[PDB]
């Protein structure tokens, strides 16, 4: 199986013989060296590259990235950032004349994700660096850095890769993936390929039998529907934040701490869903949107609310040969609010996952939708808490009479990111957070200003 | 050319990505990969080896048991032995217990996992409290220094505060993970690797290789990140790949992926400190005792050194007329502590200033008052001295914190926070400020030697050469600076080549922050023979005096003639004048007994303060930095640019250790935390929003090199500012003692919050 794409300008054909080596081997076995392994597990940048296609140019992380996935686009790595004649990009000058390095190593990352940053003119540093750690500088410098290359043309000769291309599965429709999946069951289904990298690189396992579905245009769909949204299973949690920034902020502003740029760019909802870990994001906030989901095996298609897909810890209403299509969300609802607690802010994994959505008759509470992650075995609703819920009058007092009903929905483990007691008090302290905030009160440490 | 902000000598490479790190170099097709088979018991006898699954495992060339090691089989840097390979039994779950080579990293990694090893397990060793009760320590007991009569003067005391409480150890998180190359070299062996101290790699490789130190070369030309975790932990990985290279006949490297490094090397040690500290009615301190458990591991390491330097900073900034510590080093089943940035310092220092903090809450004070006021007294009859016994004629910190508090607007602030909080319920803000003093050499004194290597070539361009390393500080920056002023010439003529054994030999570590005060003394030593080989020819030859030969900027002058250094050169390569000079430098004064915990073990102290202010949630304990106002004392700078980026750098990096970043081990000794998915540096956006810093520019009063002082691991101390924040910030939630332990993750400010507030 042969695949092409742009590197750093040039046209390269390959044979791939081994479906499932990352990006970043090819790379560092072919010579380019610039780009560096800091983790092999997603949370470093420093083997950061920049892709290129009709969406248009990211940052992603080589290491996340196995090789058929880049078939058709351009790549653009640290070796390539500068011109042809040698002049360097804004974005490195600037790195050297603000000090933005010191040991050297997390460097190109750097560079790579500012020159895409720097591409599509984006400014929101915080968020596109967040997943580029350097242990050394400090971070102050780079951000100097990024602010006076801002202030400058973009690239021409990164944007000219704009002009291109006009063993294992590579599906093009969902008529041709439901087909195959059907005859093969037992298949290893990649999407973003962010989870299921770790099984190669870290557990060391070796995955027969796979097919990617990152070609399948019709499965990365947003529609527009009559009562609500049809988010395709193929959709990437970063494509999913920008369409929420309207309609749905609260599940944006969720989304802006999953993982990180590198990782949002190419992770899927449909996988987010599909790999059903407790500690999932997506989940919790779409079941407390009351969000469904959608499957299908062959031409036949169940459709449950989300909730019900998860059945207990590791195991999912999921039949040999079916498939997650799809999901839908309401067109609104202005009564979710999500709250994310992990010990990090950024790209970090959740002790706890809290949405909230209640509905209400002028005072008194009508519908009460609350779920949470990490607090079992599944995402979950917490029924008893949600029952005593109802009727009742929408003030803390209320609220706070009701909290113990939490330690009977839930049961929360202990281990390295929290212990149980907090676990549990934080759930509780969710609750408190929601009555607090819909009444208008400060609560947010992300939104104080110096 | 010393003062000017000059980049750092390998900027353009490392932003084109050009800069080779160790696992970049080029090398011959043949070049086996090695990885270890670690142990899954984190105590005990060792009964079965079946390692025929390894040898069938595609792609293995080569298996290794200690059994097989052709000579020593220890890479401790101290007296008392750790083996590389396991002997028999095992200390802890990640000890190496055999070796593969194999013709890829991954296949290595694949065949590491296939033994069949059957264990006798034994009673593991996993707490401080363990520790104690079972006696498992190292130096035969504690270690106790004593100055007057503690009891004594905390029988009589105005106020009192007695207090106890954790400090968490911390991950290096060097973005370049271990890593070495061995190549045969008839008879010998040339090392590349990754490594702080390559004269030691030089040792241990030897001895594992019944060879004398001068058929064994290391080269090392930068790592992307030290901070003392590659002071030691170098010594493994190489030690694998000479003794594999000597049996396969060919080249061996071998990188730990990061989850072994994370499990196999070793951490900053964390401490249990306990405390009692009183004071005068009027606030001046009469006495401290402080006894300190800490966690080595499983074998010494440098623990002994660190827990030196820890006890030598008990005394953070404050004169202290009694003072006691008890030091405990405790052995326990766990990785083997080791160096990290501040190198006890910060433990110890950390430990005075949760005191004397507890002190202050307890009479009412005002923290920065008491402890302005408690400052060891400015320069300039009988100096005050340290209980170590040393003068401190040095101490800044009077004048510089009132500096530091006019600029950051202090007062103003803390009133504008105490309203705030007054008027929240959910959040609350809390400042505090805090000062540092770090005193400067290894303790171990001989340790306080340096070399270097001069040449200059025909054509007038210089290639400088010491045994400092490069990890991303800026050395070789600053060693090119002082070169430049030395010759009198532009830097750009001045080129860093790769630190080399065969260069120059018997140096220390990198470290201890001595790496520019030492290397920079023996470049202008060398630097100094050179220009004064050049006077004397310039000056024989137009008939006049040396001392009035002038060189600068390029040019030499003499006797109103004038010339391009370049010209010098040639003609003194025409007269058959040796252009070639070592350089040493030893640093002098010190002396101090270890035992009896009296001397001067230091040349200088270095000095600095931060203001840092933060935000909590009350619900959650969410929480983080705003803002951050540093001044420091880094002598009068070599490299302001730099300078000021070591603070930046050290900042974040002592405030990610006292807050987000935390160590974890299950009841069976497995490290959870071992990936970055676990174990959370700051990121991005934790940087403080407003972060000024700020430089105090005074000469060193001791000779040092152009009169600057270390400013590489001093100023990591200023992080505990921003603990001492989060403290203050629980205090404004109720009026008991909220016992912030580190570190202060959410889940443990939440439970600083609950206590001040009463509920438990
Ligand atoms: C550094 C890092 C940070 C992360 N942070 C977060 C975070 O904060 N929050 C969070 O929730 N997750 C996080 N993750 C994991 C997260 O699930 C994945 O990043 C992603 O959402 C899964 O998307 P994907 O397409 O890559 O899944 P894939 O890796 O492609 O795998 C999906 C899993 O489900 C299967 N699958 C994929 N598509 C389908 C389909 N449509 N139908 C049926 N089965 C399918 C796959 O075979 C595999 O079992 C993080 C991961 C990393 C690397
Ligand atoms: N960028 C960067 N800076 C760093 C480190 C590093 O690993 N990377 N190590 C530190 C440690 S532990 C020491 S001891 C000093 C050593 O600097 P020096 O050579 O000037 O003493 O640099 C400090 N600064
Ligand atoms: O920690 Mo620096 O002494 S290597
Ligand atoms: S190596 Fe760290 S993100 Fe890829
Ligand atoms: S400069 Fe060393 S990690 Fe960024
Ligand atoms: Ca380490």
């Amino acid at each position: 199986m042969e695949i092409a794409f742009l590197l750093n300008g040039e046209t390269r054909r390959v044979r791939i013989e081994d479906p499932t080596q990352s990006l970043l081997e090819l790379l560092r076995a072919e010579g380019l060296t610039g780009t560096k392994e800091g983790c092999n597990e997603g949370d470093c940048g420093a083997c950061t590259v920049m892709i290129r296609d009709a969406a248009g140019s990211r940052a992603v992380n080589a290491c996340l990235m196995m090789l058929p996935q880049i078939a058709g686009k351009a790549l653009r790595t640290i070796e390539g950032i500068a011109a042809p004649d040698g002049r360097l990009h804004p974005v490195q000058q600037a790195m050297i004349d603000h000090h933005g390095s010191q040991c050297g190593f997390c460097t190109p990352g750097f560079i790579v994700s500012m020159a895409a940053a720097h591409d599509r003119d984006r400014k929101d540093y915080d968020d596109l660096l967040a997943g580029n750690l350097c242990r050394c500088t400090g971070y102050a410098p780079i951000l100097r850095a990024a602010e006076a290359a801002a202030g400058e043309p973009p690239a021409d000769w990164l944007q000219a890769d704009a002009a291109f291309t006009l063993p294992a599965f590579l599906p093009e429709t969902s008529d041709a993936l439901a087909d195959w999946y059907l005859a093969h069951p037992e298949a290893t289904l990649i999407a973003g390929g962010t989870d299921v990298s770790l099984w190669v690189t870290k557990a060391l396992r070796d995955l027969p039998e796979v097919a990617f579905l990152s070609h399948c245009k019709d499965l990365a769909q947003i529609r527009e529907t009559p009562d609500g949204y049809g988010i395709g299973a193929g959709v990437t949690i970063a494509a999913l934040r920008a369409f929420a920034e309207g309609p749905h902020p609260a599940l944006a502003g969720l989304l802006r701490r999953f993982a990180s740029e590198q990782v949002r760019q190419v992770a899927t909802i449909g996988g987010n869903i599909a790999n059903g870990s407790p500690i999932g994001d997506g989940p919790p906030a779409l079941i407390a949107m009351g969000a469904s989901l959608t499957l299908r095996r062959g031409q036949e298609r169940r459709r449950m609310p989300l909730e019900d897909f998860f059945l207990e810890y590791r195991k999912q209403d999921r039949r040999p040969g079916e498939f997650v299509e799809s999901v839908t969300l309401p067109k609104s609802a202005p009564g979710l609010r999500c709250y994310k607690l992990s010990k990090r802010f950024d790209q970090d994994i959740s002790a706890v996952c809290g949405c909230l959505n209640l509905t209400l008759k002028g005072s008194k509470i009508e519908t009460a939708r609350i779920a949470f992650g990490g607090m079992a075995g599944v995402p979950k609703r917490a029924a008893a808490f949600e029952a005593a819920l109802i009727g009742q009058d929408f003030r803390e007092d209320t609220i706070a009479a009701a909290l113990p009903l939490l330690a009977q929905d839930f049961t929360p483990l202990s281990d390295m990111r929290a212990s149980a007691a907090y676990r549990m008090n934080a759930a509780q302290a969710m609750a408190l957070r929601y009555v607090r905030e819909l009444s208008g009160e400060a609560v947010a440490v992300l939104e104080v200003m110096p | 050319s010393v003062g000017k902000p000059l980049p750092h000598d390998s900027a353009r490479a490392h932003v084109t990505g050009q800069a080779r790190y160790l696992d970049d170099l080029p090398c011959p097709a043949n070049t086996l990969h090695l990885a270890f088979g670690l142990s899954t018991e984190a105590s005990a006898a060792i009964t079965g080896l079946d390692l025929e699954p390894v040898r069938e495992s595609p792609g293995v060339i080569a298996v290794f048991t200690a059994a097989d090691l052709p000579h020593d089989n220890d890479a401790s840097p101290a007296p008392s032995p750790e083996p590389v390979l396991a002997t028999g039994e095992v200390h802890f779950v990640g000890q190496p217990i055999f070796l593969v080579a194999a013709t890829s990293h991954r296949a290595a990694r694949i065949a590491a996992r296939k033994a069949r090893i059957t264990y006798a397990p034994r009673p593991a060793i996993l707490t401080l409290d363990q520790a104690l009760a079972a006696d498992s320590r190292f130096e035969g007991g504690p270690v106790i220094w004593a100055r007057g009569d503690v009891e004594t003067a905390l029988a009589g005391a105005a106020h009192l505060a007695e207090g106890c409480f954790e400090i968490g150890g911390q991950e290096h998180f060097y973005l370049e993970g271990q890593a070495a190359l061995a190549l045969p070299a008839e008879g010998g062996v040339v090392i590349h690797c990754s490594s702080q101290h390559p004269s030691e790699i030089q040792h241990k490789v030897a001895h594992a290789l019944g060879l004398a130190f001068h058929d064994v070369r290391v080269e090392m030309r930068r790592m992307g990140g030290g901070f003392g975790g590659k002071e030691s932990q170098g010594n493994h990985l190489a030690i694998a790949c000479a003794v594999a290279a000597r049996a396969t006949g060919r080249p061996c490297k071998m990188r730990y992926d990061r989850d072994d490094d994370m499990v196999i090397t070793g951490k900053r040690h964390d401490f249990r400190i306990r405390y009692r500290i009183g004071a005068d009615a009027s606030g001046k301190l009469l006495g401290a005792d402080f006894v300190h458990l800490a966690r080595c591991g499983w074998s010494a390491d440098l623990s002994l050194p660190v827990c030196d330097r820890a006890m030598l900073h008990a005394d953070g900034s404050y004169f202290v007329p009694a003072l006691r510590i008890e030091s405990h080093r405790l052995r326990t089943n766990t990785q083997s502590n080791t160096a990290f940035r501040g190198f006890g310092g910060p433990q110890g220092a950390l430990g005075m200033e949760r005191a004397i903090e507890h002190l202050a809450r307890g009479m009412g004070r005002d923290p920065a008052e008491l402890r302005a006021l408690n400052f060891y007294d400015p320069p300039e009859k009988k100096t005050q001295t340290t209980h170590y016994g040393q003068e401190v004629a040095d101490c800044v910190l009077g004048e510089l914190v009132t500096r530091l508090q006019k600029s950051a607007n202090f007062t103003t602030r803390r009133a504008e926070i105490a309203a705030w909080n007054s008027t929240n319920r959910t959040l609350a803000r809390g400042i505090a400020l805090s000062p540092v003093k770090f005193g400067i050499s290894f303790t171990l004194t001989h340790l306080n030697q340096a070399g270097a290597l001069v040449q200059i070539y025909t054509d007038g361009s210089v290639a400088l050469n010491h045994g400092g390393t490069e990890m991303g500080q800026g050395l070789h920056a600053k060693m090119v600076q002082v070169a430049a002023a030395v010759l009198g010439i532009d830097p750009v003529q001045v080129r860093i080549t790769a630190t080399d054994t065969s260069k120059v030999p018997n140096t220390s570590a990198t470290a201890a922050s001595s790496g520019a005060d030492m290397n920079g003394m023996a470049v202008k030593d060398a630097c100094e023979t050179l220009r004064g080989r050049l006077a004397g020819f310039v000056a024989a030859r137009e008939g006049c005096a040396a001392r009035d030969v002038i060189f600068d900027a390029g040019q030499v002058q003499a006797s109103g003639k004038s010339w391009r250094f370049a010209e010098i050169v040639a003609a003194a390569y025409m007269a058959r004048i040796s252009l070639s000079a070592t350089g040493f430098y030893a640093t002098p004064k010190l002396s101090w007994d270890r035992l009896r915990g009296q001397g001067r073990p230091f040349l200088y102290f270095a000095y600095g303060a931060a203001i840092t202010e933060v935000v909590i949630d009350r619900l959650t304990g969410e929480n983080r930095i705003l803002r951050t106002d540093i001044l420091h004392d880094a002598g009068a700078s070599l490299n302001p640019a730099l300078d000021i980026g070591q603070i930046e750098g050290a900042y974040v990096q002592g405030a990610g250790w006292l807050t987000t970043e935390e160590l974890v081990w299950d009841h069976c000794g497995r490290l959870m935390t071992h990936a970055p998915s676990t174990y959370k540096i700051p990121a991005f956006s934790d940087r403080p929003r407003i972060f000024n810093v700020a430089l105090w520019d005074q000469p060193n009063r001791e000779e040092t090199i152009f009169r600057s002082k270390a400013v590489g691991e001093p100023p990591f101390l200023l992080g505990i500012s921003a603990f001492l924040a989060l403290h203050d910030a629980c205090a404004a939630c109720g009026p008991h003692w909220p016992d912030l332990q580190a570190p202060a993750t959410p889940e443990a400010v939440l439970a600083a919050v609950r206590r001040a507030e009463g509920r438990a």
